[PDB]
C-alpha cells in the first residue's frame, strides 16, 4: 500500500482563491 | 552638515565594532545577508581560481562581473574600508538627492499655491519647510543604521556597491545631469539585470525637470527620450564590450546574467524563488520562470501610467518591487528601499495597517536565522518554516508598499477634491 | 531536502502571494476614488 | 473649481489606460507564452 | 607509475593574474572622457 | 520494384526501414511520464 501525490483541492487552493478574491476584488 | 557628520561616524563606528567582533563569520554566512551573486567567499574564491590560470566563469561558485573582479584585484586589502566607504557614500548620495528633491517639490507645491489649484480648505495637507528640514538627514539615517545595511555590510556583500550605484543613480537624476544618470543606470544594471526598470522613472523625472510635456504630439519629449536612451544603451554596450577584454572572453554573460534569469542554485533566500523551483513539476518549470521574471518588469509601464506626474514615488515603488521580485533578493536590497520611508513619512495619517504590517517584518527577520537554524543545524524543522516565514515577509512587504502607495492616492485626491 | 510532497501546496501559496501582489497594484492603478 | 473636473476625468482615463495594458499584455503576451512553453513539439509529419 | 620530475615540469610556472594593460588603459581612458565631458 | 531493378529496389527498401525504424524508436519519443489531468487546475487556478 502508499499514497501518491494528489493535491489538496479542497484545503489550500479553496483557502488561497478565497484569500484573494474575496478579499481584493469582488466586494 | 553637523548632524549628518555625526550619523557618518556613529555608522562607521558600528560596522568597525561589528567587523571586528566574533559575530562577522556568522553573519558572512547568513542566506539573508549574502547570495549566489554577492557572497564574499565567492569573490575570495573567484579570485583565488584567476591565480590557479582556471577562469573564474568555468565553474559554479563565482557569478560577479568583470568590474567587481578587477576592482577587489587592487582591493583585496582593506575590504572593510571599502565596503564602509561605499555604505557612507550612498548615504552621502541619498541624502543630497532627498535634500534637492525637497527644494523641487516645494517649488512645485508653492506654484500650485500661487494658482490655487489645490482645494480651499487643505492646509493640514500644505507641506512646510519646518517639516522637511531633517527629512535627508532621516533618509541617511535610516539606511546607515538599518540593521539590514549594517548587515549587509558587515559580511561584505556586493549588494552594498550596487546599492550605491543606485543611490548615485538618484542623485543624478535628481541634479540634471542626464549623462552622469545614463552611467550610474548602466552600472546598475551591469550588476543587476532588473535596475534596468528605473530607466522610465530617470526619464520622465529628467523630462519634469527639463519642462518638456509629456505627450505624444510633443516632439521635444521624443528627442529628449531618444538622446537619454542613446545614452544609457550606449553606455550598457561600452561597458559589456569594455569588460569582455578582462579575460578575452564571454563567459561571463552566461554566469551573471543567465543566472538572474534562469534561477540555476535554488539555494534557501527571502525571495520566493528558491523553493517554487525546488518544489516543481518539469513540465511547467520554463513557463513559471518566464512569468516569475516578467512580473517585476510588469508593473513598470502601468505604474508610469498613473505616476505620470510624481516620478520619485514612481522610482520608490519601482525599487520596492525589485527588491522583492529579485531572483535572488537580499535583505541589503531590501533595505535600500527602506531608506525612502522618511521622505514619504508626511503620508502618515492616511496609512492603514502600519502597525501590524511593521510587526509582521519585524517578526519575520527575527524568525529568519532561528527557523533557518532548526532546519539546517537542529534538524528539527523542515524546510517549510523557512518557507513560510518568506511567504509572510514578501506578503508583509506587498502590503506595505501597496499601503503607502494607497496614502499617496489618497493625499493626492484630498489635495485636489477637498479635505473634510 | 525539499519535502518531497509539497509540490502542489508549495506553487499555491507561492502564486497566491504573486497574486496578492498582482491584485493589490491593479486595484491601486485601475481604480480611482469616489464619494461614499 | 474647473481643477477637480479636470483632474477626475485625467484619473478616470488613466486608470482605464492601466486597465487596458493589464488586459491586452495579459493576452497578447499571456496566451501566446503559455501555449509555446507548454505545449509538447511536433515538427510536421 | 610515479614520475614525479615530469610531473612537477609538465604544468607551466604559476604567476600571479594581473588585469591586461590594454583593460586598465580603456577603463581609464573612459574614466577620464567622462571626466572631461563632465567638468567641460 | 515496378520497373525491375532489384538492386536499387533492395537498397531503397533497406534504406526505408532504417529510417522508419530510427524515426519510431527514438528515445526522444518518451520525454516526460504522463501529468495527470484531473491535477492541472491546482497548476492554473491559484495564479492565474
Ligand atoms: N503493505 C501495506 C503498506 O501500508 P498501507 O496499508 O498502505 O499503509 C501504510 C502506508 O502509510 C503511508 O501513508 C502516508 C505516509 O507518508 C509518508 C510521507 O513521508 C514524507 O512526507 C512527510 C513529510 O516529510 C513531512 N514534512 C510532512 O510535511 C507536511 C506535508 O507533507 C503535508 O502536506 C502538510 O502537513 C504540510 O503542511 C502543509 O501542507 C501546510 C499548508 C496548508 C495550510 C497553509 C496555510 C494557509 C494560510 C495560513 C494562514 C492564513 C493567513 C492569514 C492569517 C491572518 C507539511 O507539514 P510540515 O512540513 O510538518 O509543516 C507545516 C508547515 C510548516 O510550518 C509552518 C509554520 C509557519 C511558522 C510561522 C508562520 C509565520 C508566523 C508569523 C508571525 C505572526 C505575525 C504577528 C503579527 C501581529 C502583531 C500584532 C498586531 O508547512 C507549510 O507549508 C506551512 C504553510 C505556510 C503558510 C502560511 C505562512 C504562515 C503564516 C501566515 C499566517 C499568519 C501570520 C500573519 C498574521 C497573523 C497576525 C496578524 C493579525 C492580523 O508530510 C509528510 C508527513 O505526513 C514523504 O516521504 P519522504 O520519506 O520524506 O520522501 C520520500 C520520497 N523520497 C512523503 O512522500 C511520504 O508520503 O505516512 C504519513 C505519516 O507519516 P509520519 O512520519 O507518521 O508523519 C510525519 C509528520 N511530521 C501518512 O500520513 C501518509 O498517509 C504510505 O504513504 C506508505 O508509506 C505506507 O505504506
Ligand atoms: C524617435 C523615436 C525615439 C525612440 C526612443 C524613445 C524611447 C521611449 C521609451 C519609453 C518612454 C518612457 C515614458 C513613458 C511615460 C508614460 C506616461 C504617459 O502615458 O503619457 C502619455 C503620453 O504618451 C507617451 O508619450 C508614451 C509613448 C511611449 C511609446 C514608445 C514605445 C517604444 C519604446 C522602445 C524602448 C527603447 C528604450 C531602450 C532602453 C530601455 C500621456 O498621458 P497623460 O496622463 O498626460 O494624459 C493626457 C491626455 O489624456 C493624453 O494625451 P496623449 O495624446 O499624449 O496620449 C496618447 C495615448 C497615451 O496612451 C499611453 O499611455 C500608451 C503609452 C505608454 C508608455 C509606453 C512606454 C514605452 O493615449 C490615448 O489617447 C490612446 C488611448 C489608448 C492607448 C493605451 C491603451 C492600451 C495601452 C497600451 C496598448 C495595449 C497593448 C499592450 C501594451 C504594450 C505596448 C504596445
Ligand atoms: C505575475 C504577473 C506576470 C503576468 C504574466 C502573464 C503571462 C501569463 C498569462 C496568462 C497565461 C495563461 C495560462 C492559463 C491559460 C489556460 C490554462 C488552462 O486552463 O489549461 C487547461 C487545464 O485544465 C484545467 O485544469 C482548467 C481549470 C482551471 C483553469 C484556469 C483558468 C485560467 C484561464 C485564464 C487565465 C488568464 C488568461 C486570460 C485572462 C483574461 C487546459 O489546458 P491543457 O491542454 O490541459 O494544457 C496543455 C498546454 N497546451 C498543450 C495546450 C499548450
Ligand atoms: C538584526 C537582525 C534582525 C533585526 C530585525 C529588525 C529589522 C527591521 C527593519 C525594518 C522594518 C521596518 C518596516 C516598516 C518601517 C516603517 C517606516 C516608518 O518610519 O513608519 C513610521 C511608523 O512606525 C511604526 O508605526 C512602527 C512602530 C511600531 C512597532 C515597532 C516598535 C516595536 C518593535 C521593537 C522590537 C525590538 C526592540 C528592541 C530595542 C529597540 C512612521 O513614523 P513617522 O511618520 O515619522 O511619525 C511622525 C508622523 N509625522
Ligand atoms: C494574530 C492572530 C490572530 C493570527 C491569526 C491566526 C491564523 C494565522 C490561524 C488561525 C486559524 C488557522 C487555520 C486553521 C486551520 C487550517 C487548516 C489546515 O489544513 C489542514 O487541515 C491540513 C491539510 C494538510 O495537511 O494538507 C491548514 C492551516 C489552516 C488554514 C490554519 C492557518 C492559520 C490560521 C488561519
Ligand atoms: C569604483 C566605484 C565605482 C565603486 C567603489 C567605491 C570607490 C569610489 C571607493 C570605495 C573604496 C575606495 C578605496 C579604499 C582605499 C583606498 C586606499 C587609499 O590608499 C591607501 O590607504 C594605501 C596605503 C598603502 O598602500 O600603503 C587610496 C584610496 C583608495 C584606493 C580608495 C579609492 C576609492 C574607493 C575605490
Ligand atoms: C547590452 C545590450 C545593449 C546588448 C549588447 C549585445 C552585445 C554587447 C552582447 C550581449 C550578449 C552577447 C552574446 C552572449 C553570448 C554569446 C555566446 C558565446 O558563445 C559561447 O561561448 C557559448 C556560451 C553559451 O551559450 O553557454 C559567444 C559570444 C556571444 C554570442 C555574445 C556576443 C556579444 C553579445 C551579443
Ligand atoms: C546586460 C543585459 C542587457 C544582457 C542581456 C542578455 C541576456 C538577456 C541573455 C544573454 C545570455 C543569455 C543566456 C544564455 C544561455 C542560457 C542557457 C539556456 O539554457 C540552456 O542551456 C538551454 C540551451 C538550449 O535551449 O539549447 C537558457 C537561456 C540562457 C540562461 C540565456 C538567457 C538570456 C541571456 C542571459
Ligand atoms: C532582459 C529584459 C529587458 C527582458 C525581460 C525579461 C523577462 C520578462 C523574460 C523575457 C525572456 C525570459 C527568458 C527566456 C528564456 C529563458 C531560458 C530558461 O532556461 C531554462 O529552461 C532553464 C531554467 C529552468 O528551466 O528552470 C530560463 C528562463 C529564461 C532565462 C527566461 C527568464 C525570464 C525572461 C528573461
Amino acid at each position: 500500500g502508499t499514497t501518491q501525490l494528489r493535491a489538496t483541492a479542497t484545503t489550500l487552493i479553496l483557502c488561497c482563491l478565497l484569500i484573494i478574491l474575496p478579499c481584493f476584488i469582488l466586494p | 552638515a553637523a548632524p549628518l557628520v555625526l550619523v557618518l561616524v556613529v555608522a562607521v563606528t558600528v560596522r568597525a565594532a561589528l567587523f571586528r567582533s566574533s559575530l562577522a563569520e556568522f553573519i558572512s554566512e547568513r542566506v539573508e545577508v549574502v547570495s549566489p551573486l554577492s557572497s564574499w567567499k565567492r569573490v575570495v574564491e573567484g579570485l583565488s581560481l584567476l591565480d590557479l590560470g582556471v577562469s573564474p566563469y568555468s565553474g559554479a561558485v563565482f557569478h560577479e562581473t568583470p568590474l567587481i573582479i578587477y576592482l577587489f584585484h587592487f582591493l583585496i586589502d582593506y575590504a572593510e574600508l571599502v565596503f564602509m566607504i561605499t555604505d557612507a557614500l550612498t548615504a552621502i548620495a541619498l541624502y543630497f538627492a532627498i535634500q534637492d528633491f525637497n527644494k523641487v517639490v516645494f517649488k512645485k507645491q508653492k506654484l500650485l499655491l500661487e494658482l490655487d489649484q489645490y482645494a480651499p480648505d487643505v492646509a493640514e495637507l500644505i507641506r512646510t519647510p519646518m517639516e522637511m528640514r531633517y527629512i535627508p538627514l532621516k533618509v541617511a539615517l535610516f539606511y546607515l543604521l538599518n540593521p539590514y545595511t549594517i548587515l549587509s555590510c558587515v559580511a561584505k556583500s556586493t549588494c552594498a556597491i550596487n546599492n550605491t550605484l543606485i543611490a548615485f543613480f538618484i542623485l543624478t537624476t535628481i541634479k540634471g545631469s542626464a549623462f552622469l544618470s545614463a552611467i550610474f543606470l548602466a552600472l546598475a544594471t551591469y550588476q543587476s539585470l532588473y535596475p534596468l526598470t528605473l530607466f522610465v522613472p530617470g526619464l520622465l523625472y529628467l523630462l519634469q525637470r527639463q519642462y518638456i510635456p509629456v505627450k505624444m504630439k510633443s516632439k521635444a519629449f521624443w528627442i529628449f527620450s531618444w538622446e537619454y536612451a542613446m545614452m544609457y544603451v550606449g553606455s550598457l554596450v561600452v561597458i559589456i564590450c569594455l569588460s569582455f577584454f578582462l579575460l578575452s572572453s564571454w563567459d561571463f554573460i552566461p554566469a551573471v546574467y543567465g543566472f538572474i534569469l534562469s534561477v540555476p542554485d535554488l539555494t534557501p533566500n527571502i525571495g520566493l524563488f528558491w523553493y517554487f523551483f525546488a518544489e516543481m513539476f518539469e513540465h511547467f518549470s520554463l513557463f513559471f520562470v518566464c512569468v516569475f521574471q516578467i512580473n517585476v518588469f510588469f508593473y513598470t509601464i502601468p505604474l508610469a501610467i498613473k505616476l505620470k506626474e510624481h516620478p520619485i514615488f514612481f522610482m520608490f515603488i519601482q525599487i520596492a518591487v525589485i527588491a522583492i521580485f529579485k531572483s535572488y533578493p537580499t535583505v541589503g536590497d531590501v533595505a535600500l528601499y527602506m531608506a525612502f520611508f522618511p521622505v514619504w513619512n508626511h503620508l502618515y495619517r492616511f496609512l492603514r495597517n502600519i502597525f501590524v504590517l511593521t510587526c509582521i517584518i519585524i517578526v519575520c527577520s527575527l524568525l529568519f536565522p532561528v527557523l533557518w537554524h532548526l532546519w539546517i543545524y537542529a534538524g528539527s524543522a523542515n524546510s517549510n518554516f523557512f518557507y513560510a516565514i518568506t511567504l509572510t515577509f514578501n506578503v508583509g512587504q506587498i502590503l506595505l508598499i501597496s499601503d503607502y502607495f494607497y496614502a499617496f492616492l489618497r493625499r493626492e485626491y484630498y489635495l485636489t477634491h477637498g479635505l473634510y | 531536502t525539499p519535502d518531497f510532497s509539497m509540490p502542489y501546496n508549495v506553487i499555491c501559496l507561492t502564486c497566491t502571494v504573486v497574486a496578492v501582489c498582482y491584485g493589490s497594484f491593479y486595484n491601486l492603478l485601475t481604480r480611482t476614488f469616489h464619494i461614499e | 473649481a474647473a481643477a477637480g473636473a479636470a483632474a477626475t476625468h485625467l484619473e478616470v482615463a488613466r486608470g482605464k489606460r492601466a486597465a487596458l495594458f493589464f488586459a491586452a499584455v495579459a493576452i497578447v503576451l499571456g496566451l501566446p507564452l503559455w501555449w509555446k512553453t507548454t505545449e509538447t513539439y511536433r515538427a510536421s509529419l | 607509475q610515479l614520475p614525479v620530475a615530469q610531473i612537477i615540469h609538465q604544468k607551466p610556472k604559476l604567476k600571479d593574474w594581473h588585469p591586461p594593460g590594454g583593460f586598465i588603459l580603456g577603463l581609464w581612458a573612459l574614466i577620464i572622457m567622462v571626466f572631461f565631458k563632465t567638468y567641460g | 520494384l515496378a520497373s525491375g531493378h532489384l538492386a536499387s529496389a533492395f537498397v531503397a527498401s533497406q534504406e526505408a526501414v532504417t529510417s522508419s525504424e530510427l524515426a519510431f524508436f527514438d528515445p526522444s519519443l518518451l520525454h516526460l511520464l504522463y501529468f495527470p489531468d484531473d491535477q492541472k487546475f491546482a497548476i492554473y487556478i491559484p495564479l492565474f
